[PDB]
Order: structure tokens, then C-alpha cells, then sequence
């Protein structure tokens, strides 16, 4: 259903909700009017290794294959989940390398915009002054 | 690296290994030798029946093949009487019964 | 239709 | 795009480090220790010829290469990280700043043009004045 | 979890207007539209629109479908059915840039 607080929203409340304002800027429904506040290189050079890692790790999956299998795939679990970290790592700076990008696109834009009116502008004069080099 | 080698041990291959003919390092060549298919001269060493009809036939009689679990589920020595018993097999008139074969 | 219902609507919409 | 191609990368990796052992341990052949390897009953054991298992084993054991290298390739084609973003951030304002200017440059510009068409505008209500006041 | 708060009540509210079927359970109703007061909480929901009120909402659509039935209870069943079929025709195509 709707909030409770849709009671408190009648005709008469609105009417006396701006003089409240302006005493309460010097515990009731006008209060319920009232909005609430608001609540309280790099990896690069690691990731490699990492990767080299799991190989390894691979390898060794595949050379025990026994009942020792196990153990090592624990150690495998653990560098997944690192790859995941450096990955975490990656996600707010690619998103200002986006906005960068965003940026400089819009500013080719606004100068081809321009650049496309001014040489047909060009071409229209040009026409105009060979028909005059034709009469005199 | 990292988990590179870690579990310094020499995880040797299998003590069992299958590497090796483990059926002469177990010793079961010569039960290999008295069930296999395959004599060990070439002949075939099958024509054997799919019931123990040879050990039946170590004993006399007509054997037609027809309890022994549960009893090993529930196991000192039973009782016994015998002028009582012998009194009761003390009865066992001359005359036929009903029809039953001797095969 | 779930996140209300297990979240706080349907408490907040039902102590009243 | 440059995120999630590491991603994508990342579970085919794990695919085929799954599937590189998928087959061997499904399909795959006896031996003959010392008398024979075929056994009588090979109904359930579907036996491949060792040919075709063995390239296999190496095309399998290939793609997770390929895989491998391109993952180098991607982690090596990735737009230049920092450890600060100081950077970053300057870069932003500093585009916004050319983006203020360009404007206010397009803005010029467009003035201008207009202006030219004015005058030939002006020319063309001539040559109309002259042909109205003449051929009639 | 423990006694919840008006500011997560209301913010879960407007939330739940990007559902559909939600927004049509809310508009097929004849008690809630007899008196001015589930319009002017509507209306008076719309300071979600402005920072920093506009940094916790999770779904975008919320809002701005806010605006449109602000929008609409100015100026009954007809077009309360006309609605549903046209945001219909959108969703799915965001659907599909989501994951």
C-alpha cells in the first residue's frame, strides 16, 4: 500500500506549512510536510606475475591427477580472487578515462561544426566573382 | 612466484601404482590363471555352468536350485531332548502318504 | 514486488 | 569494452582450464602392460584412437596459449594508468575549459557568416531591381 | 533489522515507482483518489529530483515517471490504460544494456 505519511498531506496543511517554515527557521504533520535530512608502475606490473602464477598452478592441477588433488586447489581458489582485486582497482579510474574521452569528442565536434559552414561559405564567393570576370 | 612448490613434500607417485603390473605384484596370477577365460596352453577355460552344478554334482542327488543374511543379522548352543525326540519318530506308520515324486 | 515487502514498506505501511 | 574483455578473457580461461580436462578424463585409451590393452567388453569405454587423442591433448593444450597471449596483448593495450588522480582530474577541467572556449568561438564565427550573407544578399536585390525595372 | 526510518520509507517508496505493474496497482484505485492527498504526496515527492537527495537513487526511471504522473494529475480509466502500453514498448530495450 502507500506510507503512512500521505495522511498528514491535506489542503489545509499546506496552507499552514509556509508560516511554519518561517518559524521553525527562527513533532507534528507540518513536520511530516517537511523533507527529512539526509543520512551520515601500478598493478599492472602485478598482474602479470599473477597471471604466471596460475599457469603454475595449472600445471600442477594437472600433474597430481590420487586424492592429494585438493590441496592444491585450494591455492588455485586463492589467486582467482586475487585477478578479482586488481580488476576491482581498475573499475573507478576507467571510468574517468570514459569522461575524458567524452570530453575531447565533444570538442572536435564543436569545431567541425564551423568548419563545415566556412568553406561552403568559400565556394559561393568564388562562383560570384568569375561571373563578374565575364562582362567588362 | 607465489604457491610456486609450496607444499615442499615428495607427494611420490602412488604406493599402489598403476604403472606396474600390480596383478604380479599382488600375487593374483595364479587365481588369474585358475578363472580366467583363457587357459594358460590357448584352449578356451569357460564350460563352466552358470550354477554350481559341479559342486552338487560332488555330492549325489537331484538338485533342482531354489534366509542366511538375516540370520547373520541376529546371532550360545540350542537345546535338545532325546527320549522325547525319539519317542516322537517312535510313530511313523508302514503306509504310503500322498503323492510326492522320488525324482 | 519482494524488496517491498521485505524491505520496509510493509512494516512501515502496517504499524500504523 | 576494455573492462570487460578482461572479464571475458578471464572465464575462458577457467573454461578451458575445465574443459582441457573434460575429455581426457572421458575419452581416452588403456595400455597393454605386458600381454594386451583392448578389453572384450569396450561398450562403456568408447575408445579413441591415440591419433586423434593426442591432437587433442595438443589442441587443447594450444587455445589456452592463444588465450594466454591475447590476455598479454589486452593488458598491454590498455590506456596508460597512473597511481595518482591528480591527473585525472586536471585533465577534466582542462577539457572543459576548451569546451567553454571552442563555444564562444563557434559563436564568432557564425556571426560572421551571417554577415557575408547579408551583402550578398544585398547584391542579389539589386540584380532583381535592375531586371524588375527593366524587361516590363 | 531494526526500526526502519522515514527517509528510507519514502526513498524505497519513489523507488518503487520504476516497476510497472506497481505504478498500475497504485493508479487502478478509487479510495486514494477521492481526497487531495496522495497527489500532493506525488507532488511533494519530487525533491528526490534535486542534490543531494539525487545521489541515492538507484533507478533513474523512477523519477522522471514521477514527474509524468505530477505531470498528469493537473489537467479517468482511459488514459491511466494508455500509459502502460508505450513505457511497455521501452523497457526491455534498457533491459538489455543493463547487464
Amino acid at each position: 500500500t502507500s506510507p503512512s505519511y500521505v495522511k498528514f498531506f491535506t489542503q489545509s496543511n499546506l496552507e499552514k506549512l509556509p508560516k511554519y517554515k518561517e518559524k521553525k527557521a527562527a513533532t507534528c504533520a507540518l513536520d511530516y510536510l517537511i523533507p527529512p535530512p539526509m543520512p551520515k608502475q601500478y598493478k599492472i606490473q602485478e598482474l602479470r606475475k599473477l597471471l604466471k602464477s596460475l599457469l603454475l598452478n595449472y600445471l600442477e592441477l594437472i600433474g597430481v591427477l590420487p586424492d592429494m588433488y585438493e590441496r592444491k586447489v585450494e591455492n588455485i581458489r586463492t589467486i582467482l580472487v586475487n585477478i578479482h582485486h586488481l580488476l576491482n582497482e581498475y573499475r573507478p579510474h576507467q571510468s574517468r578515462e570514459s569522461l575524458i574521452m567524452l570530453l575531447e569528442e565533444q570538442l572536435e565536434y564543436k569545431r567541425g561544426e564551423i568548419r563545415e559552414i566556412e568553406q561552403v561559405c568559400k565556394q559561393v564567393h568564388d562562383k560570384l566573382t568569375s561571373i563578374q570576370d565575364t562582362l567588362r | 612466484y607465489y604457491y610456486y612448490v609450496d607444499p615442499e613434500t615428495t607427494y611420490t607417485y602412488q604406493q599402489p601404482n598403476p604403472l606396474q603390473d600390480l596383478i604380479s605384484v599382488y600375487g593374483l596370477d595364479d587365481i588369474s590363471r585358475q578363472v580366467a577365460r583363457t587357459n594358460l596352453d590357448g584352449t578356451k577355460a569357460v564350460k563352466l555352468r552358470k550354477s554350481y552344478k559341479n559342486q552338487i554334482a560332488d555330492l549325489s542327488g537331484k538338485f533342482s536350485t531354489i534366509s542366511e543374511q538375516q540370520w547373520r543379522e541376529q546371532l550360545q548352543p540350542p537345546n535338545f531332548d532325546w527320549d522325547l525326540c525319539s519317542s516322537v519318530l517312535s510313530q511313523f506308520e508302514r503306509s504310503y502318504p500322498s503323492e510326492f515324486a522320488n525324482q | 514486488e519482494d524488496a517491498l515487502r521485505r524491505g520496509m514498506l510493509a512494516m512501515a505501511s502496517l504499524h500504523s | 569494452d576494455r573492462l570487460t574483455q578482461l572479464q571475458i578473457c578471464l572465464d575462458q580461461m577457467t573454461e578451458q582450464f575445465c574443459a582441457t580436462l573434460n575429455y581426457i578424463d572421458k575419452n581416452h585409451g588403456f595400455e597393454r602392460l605386458t600381454v594386451n590393452e583392448p578389453q572384450m567388453s569396450d561398450k562403456h569405454a568408447t575408445v579413441v584412437p591415440p591419433e586423434e587423442f593426442s591432437n587433442t591433448i595438443d589442441e587443447l593444450s594450444t587455445d589456452i596459449i592463444l588465450k594466454t597471449r591475447q590476455i598479454n596483448k589486452l593488458i598491454d593495450s590498455l590506456p596508460g594508468v597512473d597511481v595518482s588522480a591528480e591527473e585525472q582530474l586536471r585533465k577534466i577541467d582542462m577539457l572543459q575549459k576548451k569546451l567553454v572556449e571552442v563555444e564562444d568561438e563557434k559563436i564568432e564565427a557564425i556571426k560572421k557568416k551571417e554577415k557575408l550573407l547579408r551583402h550578398v544578399d544585398s547584391l542579389i536585390e539589386d540584380f532583381v531591381d535592375g531586371i524588375a525595372n527593366s524587361k516590363k | 533489522n531494526p526500526l526502519p526510518t522515514r527517509f528510507e520509507v519514502e526513498l524505497e517508496f519513489i523507488q518503487s515507482l520504476a516497476n510497472i505493474q506497481y505504478v498500475t496497482y497504485l493508479l487502478t484505485q478509487q479510495q486514494i483518489w477521492k481526497s487531495p492527498n496522495f497527489k500532493n504526496y506525488l507532488k511533494y515527492l519530487e525533491y528526490w529530483c534535486n542534490p543531494p537527495y539525487s545521489q541515492c537513487i538507484v533507478y533513474p526511471n523512477c523519477l522522471f515517471i514521477l514527474k509524468l504522473l505530477n505531470g498528469f494529475m493537473e489537467s479517468x480509466x482511459x488514459x491511466x490504460x494508455x500509459x502502460x502500453x508505450x513505457x511497455x514498448x521501452x523497457x526491455x530495450x534498457x533491459x538489455x544494456x543493463x547487464x
